């Protein structure tokens, strides 16, 4: 039952600080060192450092000394990584990871936290239905979805029926609009036969604006 | 710092065929304890990396029999005996023999499956978005192969330019296909200037282009 659950996506202005967390469960927290890994487009995956949970002892990758500060709270089984003097270049996905077999491997990883550094205004998304109609059928199959428009920054996550519907779901990578806002669609194919008995709800989450939107996609009579 | 160099940058393999990726360390990677901590990870888009191989040749619990690792000195290799659809993603080698621990730049494995024509779907703007003063029309191309596809917007039979955006998915881990959305965005005023909204799709899988269309407002 080993799990590493990281804090949500964040958007910060340049010069500010951010403290990302990693809640560990299903094992004795003090048994394994906690590691932090950065994934930025271009620089790729980089190991940032390791924290000894017993004493809080830290070994940093020299590149991240001063920029990153690693700490832990053994009582809450939580590891923290604080980034200071944020700049545009600090925009990346940060992962926490452990190895449960000495120093042989990283077998468990957190889901990652996207930290975006920007002076632009945070904007929650507008969520529109992509209703199934005679125009969105393909021999017994109906396509439907949600259009998630005009948000900033990334990421938005989309689930269907509170995570109960995952088969045939395609949540497209976001596009950058000329306005500087993002847009994406999440679609799903289902049987056209049961549009009258099944309910399809997309759950759009936009953690940087603290927004959660549930949109029921109703079949269209066209 | 140890530099890990991967070759090739990209690989496209037919299911059932072998795959081989190389990893070169800038210097030797023997830990103070005498072991070589060389690992291989597979990362799928939007997911965390998943452990495959550790200490050069040891396969991790639950990892399929088809994966194997080999090497010594400064040259290491990951091998997949028979590639499967679930193997898509980016493979990274990693050394944890010398601080700072370092990753390779990644090798992208793409699956060379059979041709699959897209299923085409079209969505007029919602009544809620129209009320706001904007109209987005979405054309969906679902579960096709190869990735190359041409989508053209036609408004009252006139070819459109400069008002659409498209996004393509990653290759699916189960069926090795792609999906593509093409969104045509107009102000409510511009959308009301024309009646027929069409998206024309060209793909290797189709004998002739497929057009999906609708008449605005008329439902
Ligand atoms: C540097 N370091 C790491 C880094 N982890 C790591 C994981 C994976 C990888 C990798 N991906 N190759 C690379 C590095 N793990 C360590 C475990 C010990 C250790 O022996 N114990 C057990 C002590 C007892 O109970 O006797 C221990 C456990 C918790 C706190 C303190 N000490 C000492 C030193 C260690």
């Amino acid at each position: 039952q080993v799990q590493l659950v990281q804090s949500g996506a964040e958007v910060k202005k340049p010069g500010a600080s951010v403290k990302v967390s990693c809640k560990a469960s299903g094992y004795t927290f003090t048994d394994y060192y906690m590691h932090w890994v950065r994934q930025a487009p271009g620089q790729g995956l980089e190991w940032m450092g390791e924290t000894n949970p017993r004493n809080g002892g830290t070994t940093y990758n020299e590149k991240f000394k001063g920029k990153a500060t690693m700490t832990r709270d053994t009582s809450t089984s939580t590891a923290y990584m604080e980034l200071s003097s944020l700049r545009s270049e600090d925009t990346a996905v940060y992962y926490c990871t452990i190895g449960t077999s000495g120093w042989d491997y990283f077998d468990y990883w957190g889901q990652g936290t996207l930290v975006t550094v920007s002076s632009a205004s945070t904007k929650g998304p507008s969520v529109f239905p992509l209703a199934p109609s005679s125009k969105s059928t393909s021999g017994g199959t109906a396509a439907l979805g949600c259009l998630v428009k005009d948000y900033f920054p990334e990421p938005v996550t989309v689930s269907w029926n509170s995570g109960a519907l995952t088969s045939g779901v395609h949540t497209f990578p976001a596009v950058l609009q000329s306005s500087g806002l993002y847009s994406l669609s999440s679609v799903v194919t289902v049987p056209s036969s049961s549009l009258g008995t099944q309910t399809y709800i997309c759950n759009v989450n936009h953690k940087p604006s603290n927004t959660k939107v549930d949109k029921k996609v109703e079949p269209k009579s066209c | 710092d140890i530099v890990m160099t991967q070759t090739p940058l990209s690989l496209s393999v037919t299911p059932g065929q072998p795959a081989s990726i190389s990893c070169r360390s800038s210097q030797s990677i023997v830990h103070s304890d005498g072991n070589i901590y060389l690992e291989w990870y597979l990362q799928k888009p939007g997911q965390s990396p998943k452990l495959l191989i550790y200490k050069v040749s040891y396969r991790f619990s639950g990892v399929p029999d088809r994966f194997s690792g080999s090497g010594s000195g400064t040259d290491f290799t990951l091998k997949i005996s028979r590639v499967e659809a679930e193997d898509v993603g980016v493979y990274y080698c990693f050394q944890a023999s010398h601080v700072p621990y370092t990753f390779g730049q990644g090798t992208k494995l793409e699956i060379k499956r059979t041709v699959a024509a897209p299923s085409v779907f079209i969505f007029p703007p919602s009544d809620e978005q129209l009320k706001s003063g904007t109209a987005s029309v979405v054309c969906l191309l679902n579960n096709f192969y190869p990735r190359e596809a041409k989508v053209q917007w036609k408004v009252d039979n006139a070819l459109q330019s400069g008002n659409s955006q498209e996004s393509v998915t990653e290759q699916d881990s189960k069926d090795s296909t792609y999906s593509l959305s093409s969104t045509l965005t107009l102000s409510k005023a511009d959308y009301e200037k024309h009646k027929v909204y069409a998206c024309e799709v060209t793909h290797q899988g189709l004998s002739s282009p497929v057009t999906k269309s609708f008449n605005r407002g008329e439902c």
